[PDB]
């Protein structure tokens, strides 16, 4: 029964790496807009 | 917004 | 005693359901400001 | 066995929360970019 | 993009 | 930023 416990965990484990990877790859985008926004204003003032 | 109407220029993005 | 950790596990499966659902929405909203820099971006140029 | 079960668990739910508190940071960030387009598209039209 | 071709301003970001 | 300098117009935000 608690075996079924060990697996679900190294589910829970792997989700969570996703999770992590998706959030690294939404920082660096969102990086480049913050640098794109920055970019911009330069030119309009 | 931009941090509480601080100006300066965006104050980098509201600091980031 | 276990079976308390088939509960926490169930909490935890929910949280991690929000937290897809909540990066979901992110990237959805990243996406418009993606767009909307390119938007001005070549109305600039 | 299950002890160890446990702690798996505790670590999972600090994970967690370090997941749910970068994810905050990600959306304030966000709306501040949201905000900058918004003010660039005003100076624009 | 901008809701579809909605126009509107950029239909306050797509509904934010 | 914009791809190391890469240029491009942009270089389509960095490839996304
Ligand atoms: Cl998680």
């Amino acid at each position: 029964r608690m075996k079924q416990i060990e697996d679900k965990i190294e589910e829970i484990e792997s989700k969570q790496k996703k999770i992590e990877n998706e959030i690294a790859r939404i920082k660096k985008l969102l990086q480049l807009t913050v640098w794109g926004i920055k970019q911009l204003q330069a030119r309009i003032l | 917004g931009x941090x509480x109407x601080x100006x300066x220029x965006x104050x980098x993005x509201x600091x980031x």
